[PDB]
């Protein structure tokens, strides 16, 4: 189980996530979760997220990333989960 | 989306 940082976790929960704990799993699913209800995806490109001007590219340090190249993503994910 | 996103 882990325990994300605050931002991470607001982000989360703007995606329908409930609570302070989760599974690695599940903070995966919450993250797909966001970036469908803030259409971040490219509908064109769909695996393309286009982050900029959103909490979560500042959280990436990126404008973009792309879901075959998720580096980024994992960076993150091990600067804001506490396990 | 999902299809790949589900897919990491």
């Amino acid at each position: 189980q882990v325990r994300p940082k605050l931002p991470l976790l607001k982000i989360l929960h703007a995606a329908g996530a409930q609570g302070e704990m989760f599974t690695v799993k599940e903070v995966m699913h919450y993250l797909g979760q966001y970036i469908m209800v803030k259409q971040l995806y490219d509908q064109q490109e769909q695996h393309m997220v286009y982050c900029g001007g959103d909490l979560l590219g500042e959280l990436l340090g990126r404008q973009s990333f792309s879901v075959k190249d998720p580096s980024p993503l994992y960076d993150m994910l091990r600067k804001n989960l506490v396990t | 989306f999902m299809a790949f996103w589900e897919a990491l």
